[PDB]
């Protein structure tokens, strides 16, 4: 069957101003237009597929950005969402927010309920293996978030010639909740021996993977896709 | 000058150079993060990407930086096709019924 072209989908949020830009009083300098563009002053526009102005819902970037992920990780293509970013511009609001809170949670987790709701609903052939992995990188190595003996994993490159981290603790889960008990551990975990989260975070990548298999037992036939999350260092220059 | 991670001026550099169209030599090298992300960029994955801004006047370089990121990496293509797998005999029976 022939393959299909698709663009990278670019997805542009402006957070709201900080207590420190408010208390400097600080202008707000985005112009926005439509639901795509942003002018900042007279600059040329910019045109990214959506513009989240600050008012945005979490809910709201979920539905913009990553719903469509899930179901296309659930009709087995690999996909990806990164945000990125400087540093406290709204990265990790993103992509995790307050972690259990149902109006400020993020888009991991919100993946995390999503893909058990279409799986639920899904063929009743078919068989699901879901593992999850957390890891992250920071200074060029790979550290195990589920395992913070393993500082240094290597990259190989699997079955279909595509790079993976190898030795990572893989999880199997079969509901939003674990994938959330994975998420904790996590949080929890990179604290060891780290001795400044906030500068360590911002200087490191963290990288939540959902691996989704499906097997149709009466076609025989497989589906997998690998979805990663990536919440990227800061991009800001010295 | 240079991005504080080095990983970030690879991925700036990966991005430029899937922007323009050289795809020969992508730095994906310089980095485990941008090689992690090779398939994501240059592979067999729908990929998309959040940038995240300041709307102050106080971060305007950066923002700006942040947003011609997004601009040159919302122009790269990839070309993806789903991952499926088929056990031998199915895959001999397609062939066969394809041959015909
Ligand atoms: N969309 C938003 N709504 C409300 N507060 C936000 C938003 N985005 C960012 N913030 C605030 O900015 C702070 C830094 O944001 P964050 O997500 O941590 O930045 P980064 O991960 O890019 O360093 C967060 O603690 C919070 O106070």
């Amino acid at each position: 069957a022939d393959p299909a072209e698709c663009s990278i989908k670019v997805m542009c949020r402006f957070r709201p101003l900080n207590e420190a830009e408010i208390l400097r009083g600080d202008k707000f300098i985005p112009k926005f237009k439509g639901e795509e563009t942003v002018v900042i002053g007279q600059g040329k526009p910019y045109v990214f597929d959506r513009v989240l102005p600050p008012n945005t819902t979490q809910e709201q970037v979920y539905n913009a950005c990553a719903k469509q992920i899930v179901k296309d990780v659930l009709e087995g293509y690999n996909g990806t969402i990164f945000a990125y970013g400087q540093t406290s511009s709204g990265k990790t609001h993103t992509m995790e927010g307050k972690l259990h809170d149902p109006q400020l949670m993020g888009i991991i987790p919100r993946i995390a309920h999503d893909i058990f709701d279409h799986i639920y609903s899904m063929d009743e052939n078919l068989e699901f293996h879901i593992k999850v992995s957390y890891f992250e990188i920071y200074l060029d190595k790979i550290r195990d978030l589920l395992d913070v003996s393993k500082t240094n994993l290597a990259v190989h490159e699997d079955k279909n010639r595509v790079p993976y981290v190898k030795g990572c603790t893989e999880r199997f889960v079969s509901s939003p909740e674990e994938v959330m008990d994975v998420i904790d551990e996590g949080k929890a975990n990179r604290h060891v021996a780290v001795t400044n989260m906030n500068e360590h975070s911002s200087r490191s990548h963290s990288i939540f993977l959902i691996n989704i298999k499906q097997e149709n037992v009466e076609t025989e036939k497989k589906l997998s896709g690998k979805l990663y999350l990536v919440d990227l260092a800061g991009s800001e220059k010295v | 000058a240079k991005n504080i991670n080095k990983s970030l001026s690879a991925l700036g550099n990966v991005i430029s150079a899937l922007a323009e169209g050289t795809k020969t030599h992508v730095p994906y090298r310089d980095s485990k993060m941008t090689r992690i992300l090779q398939d994501s960029l240059d592979g067999n994955c729908r990929t998309t990407i959040v940038i995240c801004c300041s709307p102050s006047v106080f971060n305007e370089a950066e923002t700006k930086s942040t947003l011609m990121f997004g601009q040159r990496a919302k122009t790269i293509k990839n070309t993806v096709s789903v991952n499926l797998e088929l056990t031998a005999e199915e895959w001999k029976k397609k062939y066969e019924k394809e041959k015909e």
